[PDB]
């Protein structure tokens, strides 16, 4: 009566969190065009209509990013991805032989007086006794001498292996859903401002996220979603330069980037069965790539930013922009993909301004290469043919990547450069509101009233 | 009108209480082999419990009674404030140093005595 | 005389009404990873319903019944020659867009009412 | 005290009989795919009986009555001794050419008739 | 027992190309002493007569 008994209830909402393994799921149309072949999005369980999403009441949360779990399964899964996508292709082990040249006679006929380097060499037949002469051209940042006419070497084939890449798979990316299997649930909290971590007052609940378009591209994020109506800046220990600095905003702008010179290519046979793709001659004049740019967008978005920046440096301090410092060039240029083509773009002119408190386009110019170590990797390496025609590609800038610099204590009006060289971050740039919970649907608590025999 | 999955879990009690049917509506709603270890995976955390809740008396029944009383060294909050006043969330923390005292004492308290009684109370 | 796995399915419905076990009887009845696919993929749809039907009052009873009512704007055939002259295959194409109605409403029915009236009569 | 995981297996019954529940709180407790064999093996050989058991009329009883009497052409002993002098181990190699016709004629015994009834003594 | 190697090496690598580093021997420097393994003598015995009864 007034002695209480116990009861036992089932599947009532409380969570305590953990971390499982995931698994993927978007399509409505991109398997019926498909261009016969995509880097591999191939059976993937498409995707719902729908998506379901539920408001939530009187409920807070610890919210903290640089420790999710999730942005290293993005990180393991890709990189399992990309070579799985890139083995049963075509080998190649005996391109890199002895050869020797000098440069192509218009190429000091140019804007771009740089190098193109006509060459030649020796390479082997479908026949095993048959030896072929072949002409063709190749940059110096992919070729390099031994120390006559000094006989040059591709960049490492004194390190790794090179192959080359599989000729009909498309590189281009595709918006990617990441869903988590049930028991399971994933927060989202949807706060305009988010300063990085803390708590959170409003969230909801999905099981599954918006697209996510896995673009690899350094100092500079494209094609990633945009912000709220103001910018943020995110960090881990501002006034602690080690790390780097993030930062996203709102109105996007636009860039254009070309590549003039459409090259013809030609083919032969290695043999047996080893179509290599190489490449052939010019016809035309010569125009080196580069790429346009807003400028009194550029002007403005700059300006924004600076005043969203000065409040974690406090009031009447100057603030100077700087090129990159140096060492591999892979941290200093903004390199992206566009194409199936891979662009080295300089960048330098747009960190050069200092700032006091109180219709035009910038053309930058960019190079290009054959050979990449993508991901920080040695131990492989991807051979990329060239496409004809013009390729010409349009993006919004979204998202700049800073590193601070040394000097001393808070008087001499520090300065900022960009840099990185990571691919980790942008996707911590882009999952920072996510993470993953495991629901536990058994409880127990005293009622009042007992129980019939 | 339908709140919704897990809609009232920042509620009380009695609200959430009533509704308890869509935690279960949506408890089971190269890249083959990761998707395959989720199925397993959610198999698995489902069919646990559910003889572990088959085990003490109640099979498909929901909210089910049972035999046992209450040991007041547990808590001393008596009973009305406790369905009036905290969460879930504030209630499964504040008594997690008890559930294994609790639960094999749930279980042979019903399934030893109350189906000897029963293979007694049948017999005669 | 047993008549054996999915037997009388042309028959009218007392006929096929009265053995219903052996559906049961029959329903968990490089070449490595698609025959692991396959047993994976039938533990599932028998695990999936079977809760749905747990959830509706009725654990392991092959036949139950039920609290809720028959609206009439459903069908107008009244009781005799439903049991009599059709088949299944005829009775489920033709009440087929109003399963969703039925699933919810007939949940709710019981086990809201019937547990929370449970812990009122059990109550006193 | 508790025994312990097949403790009393070379006792007698009525020992082995009162502690029935530590065989069900063990029962489901490139080097991948091996792993994976065993969990979808275990979850196999616990699904499949579990329904059999259902069939029976006993969802999660562990111990439960029936109504079909005894053919006496199946064993002469009479009560006492078979449950005071033998063992388990003892006792199922003794049976073992009767179980086909035991677990048929069981579950139609019940679960026809008693269904039927069933929907005869409701139905008025 | 132990057993030990006195003459340990150094090594030299050598690269077949493209990217596989060749490991090899390289010269010896001091005496020559064979590998060879000590044991304790009277308990080889002990346990010998204590096997064949
Ligand atoms: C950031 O986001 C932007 C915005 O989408 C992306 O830019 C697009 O990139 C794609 C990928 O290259 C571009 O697609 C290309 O379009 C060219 C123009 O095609 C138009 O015209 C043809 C008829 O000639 C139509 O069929 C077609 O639908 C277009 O309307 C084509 O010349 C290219 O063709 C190549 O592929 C096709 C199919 O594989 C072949 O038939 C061709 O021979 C050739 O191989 C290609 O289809 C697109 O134009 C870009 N712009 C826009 C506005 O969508 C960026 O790629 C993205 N990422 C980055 C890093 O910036
Ligand atoms: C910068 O890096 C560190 C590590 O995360 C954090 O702050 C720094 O920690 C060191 C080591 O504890 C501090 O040194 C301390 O100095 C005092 C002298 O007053 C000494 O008594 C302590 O025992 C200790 O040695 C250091 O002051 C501190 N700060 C800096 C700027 O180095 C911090 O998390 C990181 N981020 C920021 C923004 O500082
Ligand atoms: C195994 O048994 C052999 C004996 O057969 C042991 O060999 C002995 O090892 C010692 C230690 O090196 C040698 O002594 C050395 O002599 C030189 C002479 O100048 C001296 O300069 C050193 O300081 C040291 O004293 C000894 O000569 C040698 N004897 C023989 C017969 O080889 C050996 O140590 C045993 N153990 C192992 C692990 O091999
Ligand atoms: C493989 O070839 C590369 C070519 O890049 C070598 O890198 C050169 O190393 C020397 C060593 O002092 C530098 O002076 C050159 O500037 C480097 N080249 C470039 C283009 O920067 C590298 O040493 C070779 N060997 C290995 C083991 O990587
Ligand atoms: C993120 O923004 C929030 C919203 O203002 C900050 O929270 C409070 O900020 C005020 C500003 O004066 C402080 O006085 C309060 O103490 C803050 N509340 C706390 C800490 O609970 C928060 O400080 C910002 N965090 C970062 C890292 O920028
Ligand atoms: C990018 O900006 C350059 C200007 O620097 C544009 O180049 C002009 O293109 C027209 C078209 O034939 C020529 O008549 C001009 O002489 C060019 N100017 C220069 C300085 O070369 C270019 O069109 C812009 N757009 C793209 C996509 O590259
Ligand atoms: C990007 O362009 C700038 C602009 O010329 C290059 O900076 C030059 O660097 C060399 C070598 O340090 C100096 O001698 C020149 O004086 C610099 N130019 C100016 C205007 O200061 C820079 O090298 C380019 N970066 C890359 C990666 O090509
Ligand atoms: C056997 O190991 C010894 C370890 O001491 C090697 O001798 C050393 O080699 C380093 C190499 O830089 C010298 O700096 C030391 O002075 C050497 N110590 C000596 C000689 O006592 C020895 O080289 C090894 N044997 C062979 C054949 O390489
Ligand atoms: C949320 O909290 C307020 C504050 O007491 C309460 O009145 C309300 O009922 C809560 N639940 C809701 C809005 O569902
Ligand atoms: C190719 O092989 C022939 C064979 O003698 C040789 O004369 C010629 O110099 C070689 N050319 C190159 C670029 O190795
Ligand atoms: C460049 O494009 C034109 C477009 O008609 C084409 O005719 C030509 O073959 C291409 N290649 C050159 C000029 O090398
Ligand atoms: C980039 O190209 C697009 C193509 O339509 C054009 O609309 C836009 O004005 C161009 N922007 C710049 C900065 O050249
Ligand atoms: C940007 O515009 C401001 C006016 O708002 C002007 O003072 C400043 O010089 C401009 N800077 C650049 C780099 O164009
Ligand atoms: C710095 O300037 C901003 C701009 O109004 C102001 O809000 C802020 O309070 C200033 N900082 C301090 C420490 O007063
Ligand atoms: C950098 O700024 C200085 C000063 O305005 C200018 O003289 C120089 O040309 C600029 N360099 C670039 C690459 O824009
Ligand atoms: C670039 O930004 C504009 C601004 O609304 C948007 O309409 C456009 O879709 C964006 N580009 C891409 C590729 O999303
Ligand atoms: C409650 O539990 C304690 C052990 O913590 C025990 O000593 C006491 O006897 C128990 N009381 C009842 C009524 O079971
Ligand atoms: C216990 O009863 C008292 C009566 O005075 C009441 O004030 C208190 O809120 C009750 N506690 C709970 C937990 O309901
Ligand atoms: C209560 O639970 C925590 C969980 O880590 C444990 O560390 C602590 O010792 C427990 N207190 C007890 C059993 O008194
Ligand atoms: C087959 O259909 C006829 C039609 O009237 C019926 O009489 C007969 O009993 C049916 N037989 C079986 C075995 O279903
Ligand atoms: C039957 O369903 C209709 C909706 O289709 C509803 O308007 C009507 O009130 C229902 N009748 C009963 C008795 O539930
Ligand atoms: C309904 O009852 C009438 C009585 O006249 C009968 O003729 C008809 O067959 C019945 N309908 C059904 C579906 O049994
Ligand atoms: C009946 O079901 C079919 C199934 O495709 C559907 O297309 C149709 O719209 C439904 N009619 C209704 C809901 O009235
Ligand atoms: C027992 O089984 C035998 C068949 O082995 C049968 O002939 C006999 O009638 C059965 N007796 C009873 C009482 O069921
Ligand atoms: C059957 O009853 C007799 C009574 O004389 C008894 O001696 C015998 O042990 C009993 N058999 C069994 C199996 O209990
Ligand atoms: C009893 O079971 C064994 C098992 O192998 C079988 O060989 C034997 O024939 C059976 N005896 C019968 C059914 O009489
Ligand atoms: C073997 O070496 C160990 C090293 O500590 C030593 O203790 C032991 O006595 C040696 N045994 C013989 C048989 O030499
Ligand atoms: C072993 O020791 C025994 C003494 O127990 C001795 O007689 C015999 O000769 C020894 N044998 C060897 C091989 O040392």
């Amino acid at each position: 009566a007034e002695n209480l008994w116990v009861t036992v209830y089932y599947g009532v909402p409380v969570w305590k969190d953990a971390e499982t393994t995931l698994f993927c799921a978007s399509d409505a149309k991109a398997y019926e065009t498909e261009k016969h072949n995509v880097w591999a999005t191939h059976a993937c369980v498409p995707t719902d209509p729908n998506p379901q999403e539920i408001h939530l009441e009187n409920v807070t949360e610890e919210f903290n990013m640089w420790k999710n779990n999730m942005v290293e399964q993005m990180h393991e899964d890709i990189i399992s991805l990309w070579d799985q996508s890139l083995k049963p292709c075509v080998k190649l082990t005996p391109l890199c032989v002895t050869l020797q040249c000098t440069n192509y006679a218009p190429n000091l006929l140019s804007n771009m007086r740089g190098e193109l380097k006509q060459c030649s060499f020796n390479m082997t037949t479908e026949l095993r006794d048959k030896k072929q002469k072949v002409y063709s051209l190749f940059y110096r940042l992919d070729v390099v001498q031994i120390n006559s006419n000094k006989e040059y070497r591709l960049i490492n084939c004194n390190t790794s292996a090179i192959t080359q890449a599989c000729p009909k798979v498309s590189f281009e990316p595709i918006p990617i859903h990441y869903c988590a299997p049930a028991g399971f649930a994933i927060l989202k909290c949807k706060d305009k401002k988010f300063n990085g971590t803390g708590p959170c007052p409003s969230v909801s609940t999905v099981q599954c996220t918006h697209g996510i378009k896995p673009v690899v591209s350094t100092q500079l994020l494209l094609n990633g979603s945009l912000a709220e109506e103001e910018v943020i800046i995110r960090s881990e220990n501002i006034t602690n330069n080690a790390k780097n600095i993030l930062v996203q905003l709102n109105t996007p702008v636009q860039i254009n980037c070309t590549r003039p010179n459409n090259n013809t290519v030609k083919s032969i046979r290695i043999g047996p069965g080893q179509a290599f793709y190489y490449f052939g001659d010019i016809i035309g004049d010569i125009r080196m790539a580069h790429c346009n740019v807003s400028k009194a967008t550029w002007n403005e978005t700059l300006g924004k930013v600076v005043k969203q920046l000065r409040k974690h440096f406090g009031n009447n301090t100057i603030i100077r922009f700087a090129q990159s410092s140096g060492g591999d060039l892979e941290v200093t240029t903004h390199s992206f993909n566009c194409g199936g083509e891979f662009f080295y773009c300089n960048t330098s002119g747009l960190f050069n301004s200092t700032w006091i408190s109180n219709n035009d386009s910038i053309v930058l110019p960019c190079r290009i290469k054959q050979i990449i170590n993508m991901w920080q990797r040695i131990g492989q390496a991807m051979y990329a043919p060239p496409i004809q025609g013009v390729i010409r590609c349009v993006s919004n800038i979204t998202g700049l990547i800073l590193t601070r610099d040394g000097g001393s204590t808070n008087s001499t009006t520090e300065t900022f450069r960009p840099g990185g060289g990571d691919m980790r971050d942008n996707w911590r740039s882009e999952l920072y509101k996510y993470k993953v919970v495991k629901i536990e649907p058994l409880g127990v608590a005293p009622t009042r009233c007992k129980r019939r025999v | 009108v339908s709140l919704g999955f897990l809609g009232a879990a920042g509620s009380t009690m009695g609200a959430a209480s009533m509704t308890l049917t869509v935690q279960a509506r949506n408890l089971l709603s190269h890249w083959g082999i990761k998707q395959l270890q989720a199925r397993v995976l959610a198999v698995e955390h489902y069919l646990r419990d559910q003889q572990l809740l088959g085990i003490w008396g109640c099979s498909g029944k929901l909210i089910c009674c049972t035999n046992v009383p209450w040991n007041s060294s547990w808590s001393n909050r008596n009973l009305s404030e406790i369905w009036d006043n905290m969460t879930w969330l504030q209630w499964d923390k504040e008594i997690s140093n008890y559930t294994q005292i609790i639960y094999g004492l749930l279980e042979e308290s019903q399934n030893q005595q109350e189906k000897n009684e029963q293979d007694l109370l049948a017999l005669d």
